[PDB]
């Protein structure tokens, strides 16, 4: 819908592009004509998804005009630039997927980060900077069917409340340091593909490790 | 040093039939493999 | 999962159990061992229910660990000693089943206590010392299929709406002090099994009041 560009191009205008631009969208004119750059329309009437990649976004993002798009589901920043804490994507609760994959945020997500998100079901924070624990809130989403937080800085125990979660079928943790010793529950889960490689410190079934320190 | 540390450690896992897995010489720790040789 | 072993240690700290023990409920164990009375869980792996039945438990029992437990969707505490006005279970949107049959609960329940509980399905309120009206938000239930508040002291008129429910299969008001008119939308149904019985003062044309001490 036209109504739909006034909020896109305020994010727009928000952003730093260091590496093209976002001159197709134009105010005033439907985003879901085919003419803007990285849209995506639920049957070509309204704005559903936002892609955004290899555009060297630079900073933050912050979600206040993202908020006025009733129907978007869909945020990939993929491949940018990137930096600082999470960006507060809780309050889009409708979203159903977020990818944010090979930027440069960092710190600690907050363990509630993730409660009021209730629709979404693929969550990618792969080959950033993030440290401390896996935020316990991830592990309450109902519908999430694929998380990727591969090559971060995390650190702890991999919470088991992963082997509760009905709808999980990829779980990549790969490449941190997360330790402790990997949940039965994620072992035992079926129809999951599961990745737990390049964890020094992590021991036991999925990583076929011995957790029982050889003193030789 | 951590080089003889680990070549231990690999002694050690391949007399219990195992695999080396974790090796670290300033915590010294030495884990092997669940799966066998 | 070890993460729900403190709430429950500390709801079974939180009452007095005159009559039986929890010893199985041990910190630092998982709860969803096998080894844990009254523990129901899903898949063997997460708290989903508590039934601690016949113990004895007397005072009053808080919702502020109850809802530490993410997966809780039932409780039963029937056949104990519980008393004081119904706790704020609607703290617990999730829950499924609520049973508190035959214990000691008083006072009038608030009239939009169920409103933040849309997934009841399950309702057990009876044999207690429940007094006023029926919550109206009990008939605003959407997935409500049993309501069982029988032998209480509740008063007033049976609220029309229970007759335009979603779900509800069961219905038993019995043994109450319930007045006013019966709704012939509750007597139209669709497999509604509705037990009004031992509720004299109900019926519907106001005559002469025969039988008045």
């Amino acid at each position: 819908y036209v109504s739909e560009s006034e909020p896109l191009v305020r994010f727009k205008n928000s952003v730093k592009i260091t590496k093209g631009d976002l001159n197709s969208w134009r105010e005033g004119t439907d985003p879901c004509s085919g003419k803007w750059f990285g849209i995506y329309c639920q049957k070509g009437l309204t704005v559903s998804g936002i892609h955004v990649t290899r555009l060297g976004l630079s900073g933050t993002i912050t979600v206040d005009d993202l908020k006025d798009l009733p129907n978007l589901k869909t945020i990939r920043l993929d491949n940018n630039l990137l930096s600082g804490p999470l960006p507060h994507f809780f309050k889009l609760r409708g979203l159903k997927s977020l990818m944010l994959s090979n930027n440069s945020f960092s710190g600690e997500i907050r363990d509630d980060f993730f409660k009021d998100m209730s629709k979404l079901k693929r969550l990618f924070l792969d080959h950033n900077k993030f440290e401390g624990s896996i935020p316990s809130s991830i592990t309450q989403l109902p519908q999430l069917e694929e998380l990727h937080m591969q090559s971060n800085n995390l650190t702890g125990e991999i919470p088991p409340e992963f082997g509760s979660m009905k709808n999980l079928k990829v779980l990549d943790l790969s490449t941190n340091s997360l330790d402790g010793i990997v949940p039965q529950s994620i072992a035992d889960k079926k129809n999951l593909a599961v990745n737990l490689t390049e964890n020094e410190y992590l021991c036991g079934p999925v990583v076929d490790v011995g957790c029982e320190n050889i003193e030789l | 040093g951590r080089i003889g540390y680990c070549f231990d450690c690999a002694r050690a896992c391949m007399r219990r039939g195992k695999y080396i897995r974790t090796c670290s010489f300033e915590r010294k720790l030495c884990r092997c493999s669940i799966s066998d040789i």
